[PDB]
RNA sequence: GGCGCGCGCC
RNA sequence: GGCGCGCGCCAAAAAUUUUAAAAAAAA
């Protein structure tokens, strides 16, 4: 269990100082500092940097979570100088390998005593700043590297990058296998659960942790909302912070009434931008084509000026002055200088490198005015806008679709403010009829969301694990930050089943046996008409009887509409969907957009409107039926259809008829004749019951039903507490463990045996397979070309509806490596583990295998990326990914004992790496 | 005895498990029985015509009653042989008699086998309000068994 | 009561003997049930005249015209077969009137709402794929289930028919082929293969001129040279812009004619160059093991792709001697 | 005997309460006056005479019945109530206009129609129950008919 | 792609796309002019020409008609 | 349809 | 002047190319 007391600190305001610490431990205020400050600033330093500064001093970890517009970075400069200063290492792990680039550029320029390690390039090993992607610091730990020897701080740059969910894991393995001298330094966004981060850290190395939290900004921020369809820009949230409920209900209401019914639409924003003097602006779409799109769009605009346009060209020339002739001259090199010159620039993912890195040097000068770029130029270091635009609102994730979560929205407006030049940036968000008020509101006043691990076993860490001595993986599982948030909330549960124990224990009706049988006898009367309706409700059975007139009754779980007209019916798949003529809220048909119907409320009046329902929410289906006026889009005929359904239901004061279910739908199974005698048979009871006869015993029913519902929480309570104190993956270790062991890589009693020490290399690739098929002798027949071609399987991760045309030297190896991984999924399966064969086997995309021969034997990159459909960016990644993987498998195959694997790896290295696509980086 | 009541229970309950059509659902409050209560009762038969103008017939039935309440402000009682739609048991004033059915008529390609007839205004054709009479010449004029008109 | 019971079910009761051969159509119809209200008594004739018409009607398209009637509506599972008095024996005739004989709907028509029961037949479960059913005109807003929100003719893509018997009905930012898929010309000017095919040679004023000159400035090339002033205002609680250096020139209607060419005006059927149409009057106008041993096993660490800083950067930076940032904040 | 019984039996049909009603312009009545039958006639009208009912029946003619050989000329003949033989239930399409020799001849083919339809006999009307006749006198005519 | 688009007949048999689009550039903005490809490959006797605004059509119409084209009026119809 | 070329008839 | 027949011509004829999206990243 935790045992981490936090205490906060006095402190001014905006900041709130706090310090997680062991429990025995206890706190005084830290020293302040002594001597000389290892480097000192012109400007003024806010409150915050001050006291990162003085905790940096006394060698107690530190984790900073403030907005990146409000200057982070100064604490880990100063703590690198502080290492500097004593001759102690330092390393500086940051998420991506571009961001990499532009640190060390920094840094080297500040201390001119830095290196770089990434996977890519390693300048200067032996410095003592280094900076490094986590990934290549894992693979260090791992490995046992000696240069963690002497470090005496280690900085995580954005730890909020640790709830990716696909390489979120890599930095909670780093932090666990981390000795416990060496201090931390970690730099967040800004984030809720903050606390628990830090209480982790103490927990997990015994040393004390501090949080600094500030919710400030150097600029003040103005929102504004253009609703596709009206004219202007609406004023929604001020400067001062406050909402303005008015204006954004009018832009909806404008929304809506333009939904009911320059040349583009973002074409206008800009141009109104332009000529109102918000010059420099990032357009944010969240699509490879919309920004391209839209950037084409503008072809009429001109913000430089001659002298810009010189120095554009300049620089433009000097950047690409390192490619060859041919490289030069290709189409999308070529076809983005005039984009360039008169101030447009497009930057996403599928752009080349070297475009990608000329844009961001010209937009940090200011050359560039209107940058369409994605999201992955919010993370760009120092480089803000004094304006923002979203063209969309609804991203594609990982898994599907959805609207962009508030800590995004939060993390893209604060590139939206430079400090001195502009004293007010200005945030434009467009709306459509899609959104509506419920997912608006949240967005502009939603908060970060917090920060969850995701935590993960794979192949790798568990062979790694099993190889080294004195730890298990067991000791990983148990450290992770899953385990220490899921133990977290059990005072939570204890409290709670507590209190509902108590409110059980309270209420006490008079009578408690023929009260309790009572209950019981009228629920199962329930349960039975519930089977009866349910066996009303089948295909053969219902249909017939809706039309376009039938009455019905329609309630969901706990919310009845009441009485509705059958407007229509449709399949679909199988499932039915039937369209009725329901009663309807004003505040539920605004917010239709993306919303399910909600019944209007009875003392106030309503709209009636049509609804689809499925068959299993029909309650009754009354056999009256209405003369329905076959045009019911006016409000006039559907207020028509009401005061019929008024005066039938007013014609019939004892209710209205029900369709008998027995004789008038057609039914005659056994069954529906034994569920009505049992009810019968139960109705009876009741009535003859002594309790029943007697009137006013709704009370006790209520208060019955009352215990019942505590009843039920108390026993959801005590499996949650029961189920939350042992390990949560133990079971996925063990299914692991057994296929590692069931393949041929460890042994009886978790001995690490050849095939899985030479697994434990290949890391970027799928390891099982990749071993399996190196052991069997599948590599040992194909060429260097070949192996190079059908590595670039495991590569690619890319959707693709085009498809291979593979030929008699490229497709048939594939066949070998598909039932390869047949076998292993299948082995996999056997285990118990939930592993799908299907989709286990589609995630080897074989679309690259022709591009990659053709390009691996002296050909053009013009030629190749006239081979396929995929943006060049998406190609380079993955042949820059297969370089990599090729290296390690040629590390393997040495490992091994066998020497010809290694030529043909070495081989195809060889060829593989030559042109524009290995162009070294300009940042560097 | 029991016998006998028990064949005669099961005969009634076999019976009416088809009576179900002719069963009008109880509980329904209509005053007025000359205005306020059914009009028809058309079963459609398995024939491709009344299968595709199901629509048109239902629109008929409309325009009559709208005709008729529009030309309204602009008797025939049952004969012996009308029946009265047996109501389901879940003051039977202006209930009695509104539930009447005079007249059933089985409509094939080119006759109408019919059954309970019509009604009349006394013994009055010429007078009565559903009767077409046809043209004829009576060039007879002569009783066959009594002395002619 | 059996014997009323027996006098009210009868109604339901078809003599037996009936011969039929075509059951589709040799049998009975709608059993229509007259009652003691005046909307029926009245219009009895009306209704037997009705229904007399629709089997013409039927007999005037279906028999004469189109000849098409193949329907497959099997009886619902709420079908009904009339009760008949046995006065002949069961036989295989008898069953096909049986099959005839099958009450596929029941209605009792109220004012404003009819009893229903038995609903209407179907076809594979779908309306649309029906006879009977009518579906009105709605709105369909919602597209939210209330249960589970979270759900060869070329003329009209028909599979049945051809397209001349069917009377029913981005782009890669280097990729600017839109307009160079065959190639490129120029406004105002005449190019050489327009000049030949045309029939018109160097010494004859290119004919559309005459025409054009008699509409005016084209309006195509007007847009291009049209900087529409966006009026979008910040709701807090057009003077367009024409580009005057993109006009296309068209000697003969706005500039200066060329000299020699002479003035057909009075041939092809034109009027002179007029004022307004000059250039210049509407130009103007616009316990972690120590590291000793988890490297034990397995290959050391190494380092690839050594390489040195480029320099490139640097001279980047140094032809970046000013810029809008640098001389701003100097 | 059993001819009294009959008898007694149409003489309850035959009473003008309970015949009238279902004598209507196509009700396909059979007529037979002693000895000599014309066979099935449709009724046209009907009306009292100052009290006695005539029925305006349409039957095949030479009044006397046409001859096997001939054709009948099917003219409409008024016969007493009580000379109808059996009021069959059946009511035709009549054309409303039969004058003209082409409707009557129609009227004939229709009549012959129903008849091959039919094979055995035709459907009749049953006095204890289509009629609606509740007299105990009839139930013990009823009783002797079955004895 | 619809009232963007306008159709040409009355063609002599050399004409090809390069002529028409040179033609019909004058009036507006052409995109692009497809000679329709026989099903043997060959031409056919008319022709569809794209322009990039929506009011081209009516002013090529009233421009370009009956303008006698390799000694041959061509007949210009809407879509 | 006519420019009409050409031939024939009244 | 009137009428008939062999026929080039433009005049005018139709014509009118059918089949769902999506961000980022590395040992
Ligand atoms: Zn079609």
């Amino acid at each position: 269990m935790p045992r981490v007391k936090v205490q906060s600190v006095e402190t001014v305001e905006g900041c709130t100082h706090e310090v997680a610490l062991p429990a025995e431990e206890d706190y005084l205020p830290l020293k302040p500092r002594v001597g000389k400050a290892a480097k000192e600033y012109p400007f003024i330093l806010d409150a915050f940097q001050r006291e990162a500064i003085q905790c940096v001093d006394n060698n107690q970890s530190v984790l900073v979570s403030a907005h990146t517009s409000a200057g982070k970075t100064v604490c880990a400069e100063y703590a690198i100088a502080l290492a500097l200063r004593e001759k102690q290492r330092v390393i500086f792990t940051s998420p991506i390998k571009a961001l990499s680039n532009q640190k060390y550029r920094e840094m080297y320029e500040e201390f001119q005593d830095v290196g770089l390690m990434t996977g890519d390039v390693t300048i200067n090993p032996t410095a003592s700043c280094l900076v490094m992607t986590t990934e290549i610091l894992r693979s260090m730990l791992y490995r046992g590297s000696e240069v963690m020897r002497e470090v005496a701080w280690v900085i995580f740059d954005e730890i909020h990058y640790m709830r990716d969910s696909e390489r979120g894991v890599v930095w909670e393995e780093t932090i666990i296998l981390l000795p416990d001298n060496v201090h931390y330094v970690f730099l967040s966004a800004t984030i809720p659960n903050a606390r628990q981060f830090a209480e982790w850290i103490c927990h997990l190395h015994k040393q004390p942790c501090h949080v600094i939290y500030t919710d400030y900004r150097p600029t003040p921020l103005q929102h504004y909302i253009f609703p596709a369809g009206g004219d202007g820009l609406h004023l929604v949230v001020d400067e001062n912070g406050d909402f303005r409920e008015d204006n954004f209900n009018t832009a909806m209401q404008v929304l809506r009434d333009a939904g009911d019914l320059g040349p583009s639409n973002v074409f206008k924003i800009v141009k109104m931008i332009m000529e109102r003097n918000f010059q420099p602006v990032i357009i944010f779409s969240f699509s490879k084509k919309d920004c391209e799109a839209y950037a084409l769009q503008m072809t009429k605009l001109d913000f430089n000026t001659d002298e810009e346009k010189k120095m554009v060209e300049e620089v433009f020339s000097n950047a690409i002055d390192c490619l060859s002739d041919e490289d030069k001259k290709l189409p999308q090199v070529e076809h983005v200088l005039p984009l360039l010159k008169r101030g447009i620039g497009i930057h996403h993912g599928g752009l080349l490198p070297i475009l990608k890195e000329t844009i961001e040097i010209l937009f940090s000068e200011g050359l560039i005015k209107a940058l369409f770029a994605t999201e992955t130029f919010a993370m760009g270091i120092n480089m803000p806008a004094r304006t923002v635009l979203f063209t969309n609102a609804r991203k594609f994730d990982g898994k599907d679709f959805r609207w962009i979560s508030s800590g995004e929205y939060i993390q893209m407006s604060g590139r939206a403010g430079r400090r001195g030049m502009d004293d007010r940036g200005i945030v434009i968000l467009m709306v459509d009829e899609k959104m509506s008020p419920t997912i608006g509101k949240q967005l502009l006043k939603g908060s970060a969301d917090p920060l969850n691990s995701a935590f993960h076993l794979t192949y790798n860490m568990v062979l790694n694990l099993l190889r080294v001595e004195e730890i298990n993986p067991e000791y990983m599982l148990e450290k992770s930050f899953y385990q220490f948030q899921h133990y977290r909330a059990i005072p939570g549960v204890v409290e709670k089943v507590k209190n509902s124990e108590e409110q059980y224990n309270k209420i006490v009706i008079p009578n408690e046996e023929s009260v309790v049988i009572y209950y019981k006898i009228r629920q199962q009367l329930a349960k039975l008409g519930k089977e009866i309706e349910e066996y009303i409700h089948k295909p053969k059975y219902c249909l017939p009887f809706l039309q376009p007139g039938r009455l019905v009754k329609v309630k969901n779980e706990g919310d009845d509409f009441g009485w509705g007209v059958v407007v229509n019916f449709s399949k679909k798949s199988p499932l039915y969907v039937v369209e009725v003529l329901l009663r309807c809220s004003k505040e539920s048909l605004k917010n239709s957009a993306t919303e399910a119907a909600k019944p209007a409320k009875p003392d106030e009046k309503g709209e009636m409107q049509v609804v689809p329902v499925l068959v299993h929410l029909l309650s009754a289906i009354s056999s009256v039926r209405l003369y329905i006026p076959k045009d019911l889009r006016p409000v006039d005929n559907r207020q028509s259809v009401l005061k019929s359904i008024q005066e039938v239901q007013k014609r019939f004061p004892d209710g209205i008829p029900l369709l008998d279910p027995i004789d008038d739908m057609g039914i005659q199974d056994q069954g529906l004749k034994k569920v009505i005698q049992k009810v019968e048979a139960f109705e009876h009871r009741m009535y003859s019951h002594p309790l029943h006869n007697d009137p006013n015993l709704e009370t006790v029913y209520t208060l019955c039903e009352k215990k019942a519902q505590i009843a039920i929480d108390i026993k959801s309570a005590k499996r949650e507490l029961k189920k939350a104190r042992t390990v949560l993956q133990m079971d996925e270790l063990k299914c692991r463990k057994r296929v590692l062991r069931r393949l041929g890589f460890a042994t009886s009693s978790d001995v690490i045996e050849m095939k899985g020490r030479v697994a434990c290399e290949i890391s970027s690739a799928d390891e099982l397979l990749l071993t399996e098929m190196m052991f069997n002798g599948l590599f040992n027949d194909l060429s260097a070309e070949q192996a190079t071609a059908l590595l670039s399987c495991f590569v690619f991760q890319e959707n693709s509806s085009e498809m291979p045309k593979l030929t008699e030297q490229l497709a048939g190896p594939l066949r070998q490596m598909q039932e390869c991984a047949k076998r292993i999924a299948k082995v996999s399966a056997e285990a118990k583990l939930e592993i799908d064969e299907e989709t286990y086997l589609s995630s080897f995309k074989p679309h690259l295998m022709d591009v990659v021969y053709t390009w691996a034997t002296g050909a053009t990159f013009a030629h190749i990326c006239k081979m396929t459909d995929v943006f060049e960016g998406s190609i380079i990644r993955c042949m820059r990914r297969l370089e990599e993987l090729l290296r390690q498998m040629c590390q393997a195959a040495k490992a091994i004992g066998n020497t010809e694997l290694e030529n043909k790896f070495a081989e195809g290295i060889t060829k593989i790496k030559r042109d524009i696509v290995f162009a070294a980086s300009l940042y560097l | 005895c029991e016998e006998t009541i028990e064949q005669l229970r099961a005969e009634n309950q076999e019976l009416k498990r088809k009576l179900n059509i002719l069963t009008r659902p109880s509980g329904i409050l209509v005053n007025d029985t000359k205005l306020d209560g059914p009009i028809l009762q058309i079963l459609f038969m398995n024939n491709a015509i009344s299968k595709q103008y199901h629509q048109e017939i239902e629109e008929f039935v409309s325009n009559l009653v709208k005709r008729f309440e529009e030309q309204q402000k602009n008797n025939l009682l049952p004969q012996p042989s009308s029946i009265v739609l047996e109501e389901d048991h879940k003051a039977i004033k202006n209930n009695k008699e509104a539930f009447s059915v005079v007249g059933s008529v089985l409509y094939f390609t080119n006759f109408c086998l019919d059954k309970l007839g019509q009604p009349l205004l006394n013994e009055n054709p010429q007078l009565s309000e559903g009767w077409e009479i046809p043209k004829y010449h009576q060039v007879f004029s002569h009783i066959v068994s009594l002395e002619g008109q | 009561e059996n014997q009323e019971l027996k006098r009210k079910l009868n109604i339901l009761t078809r003599p037996s003997g009936i011969l039929v051969n075509d059951t589709k159509l040799d049998g009975p119809i709608l059993q229509i049930l007259f009652m003691n209200n005046a909307i029926s008594k009245q219009y009895h004739q009306e209704i037997e005249e009705f229904v007399s018409n629709l089997v013409k009607r039927f007999e005037e398209q279906q028999k004469n015209d189109v000849e098409k009637t193949s329907f497959n509506l099997l009886p619902q599972p709420s079908s009904i077969v009339l009760e008949e008095d046995h006065k002949v024996e069961e036989s295989c005739a008898i069953k096909n009137n049986k099959e005839a004989f099958s009450v596929v709907g029941s209605v009792l028509y109220f004012t404003n709402f009819c009893l229903d029961k038995l609903g209407q037949p179907l076809l594979n479960e779908n309306p649309q794929l029906s006879e009977g059913w009518e579906i009105p005109k709605y709105h369909q807003v919602f597209s939210h289930i209330v249960s589970l929100e979270g759900q060869h003719c070329f003329n009209c893509g028909s599979e049945e028919h051809q397209m001349k018997d069917c009377p029913m009905p981005q782009q890669r930012y280097h990729a600017e082929e839109v307009e160079e898929r065959f190639g490129r010309f120029k406004p105002g000017v005449i190019s050489e293969e327009l000049q030949d095919a045309l029939g018109v040679t160097d010494k004859s004023l290119p004919p559309f001129i005459y025409r054009m000159r008699q509409l005016g400035y084209p309006p195509g090339w007007l847009k291009e040279a049209e900087l529409e002033n966006s009026g979008l205002a910040l709701y807090d609680g057009k003077s367009v812009t024409y580009d005057l250096s993109k006009l296309v020139n068209y000697p003969g209607f706005n500039i200066s004619t060329p000299r020699g060419i002479p003035d057909e005006w009075r041939i092809f059927g034109s009027i002179p160059m007029q004022a307004c149409q000059q250039k210049d009057v509407f130009a103007n106008y616009l316990p972690i093991p120590d590291m000793s041993k988890f490297a034990t096993g397995i290959t050391p660490f190494e380092f690839e792709n050594m390489a040195e800083s480029t320099g490139m950067y640097l001279r980047i930076r140094s032809l970046l001697k000013n810029s809008p940032r640098n001389q701003q904040k100097n | 005997q059993l001819a009294k019984l009959g008898k007694e039996i149409e003489e309850y049909i035959h009473k003008p309460k309970y015949c009238l009603p279902f004598l209507q312009p196509g009700r396909l009545v059979k007529v037979k006056n002693e000895g000599d039958d014309f066979g099935w006639g449709v009724v046209v009208n009907f009306s009292k005479k100052s009290p006695l009912y005539v029925v305006e029946v349409l039957l095949r003619c030479s009044a006397k019945p046409a001859k096997p050989d001939e054709k009948g000329e099917m003219q409409v003949v008024p016969v007493l109530v009580h000379l109808l033989s059996a009021i069959s239930s059946v009511r035709l399409y009549i054309p409303k206009d039969l004058r003209p020799v082409d409707n009557r001849q129609s009227v004939l083919k229709s009549i012959q129609e129903v008849q091959k339809r039919f094979p055995d006999g035709i459907p009749l009307l049953d006095p204890i129950d289509d009629m609606g006749i509740q007299d105990q006198g009839l139930k013990k005519v009823i009783q002797k008919v079955e004895a | 792609e619809a009232d963007r688009t306008l159709f040409v007949g009355n063609l002599e048999t050399k004409v090809t796309e390069e002529l028409l689009f040179e033609l019909f550039h004058q009036a507006g903005p052409v995109i692009k002019v497809k000679i329709p490809k026989d099903k043997d490959g060959k031409p056919k006797q008319f022709a569809f020409v794209n322009f990039k605004h929506e009011v081209s059509v009516p002013y090529a119409m009233n421009l370009l008609n009956g303008i006698k084209l390799y000694g041959r009026p061509i007949k210009i119809q809407f879509r």
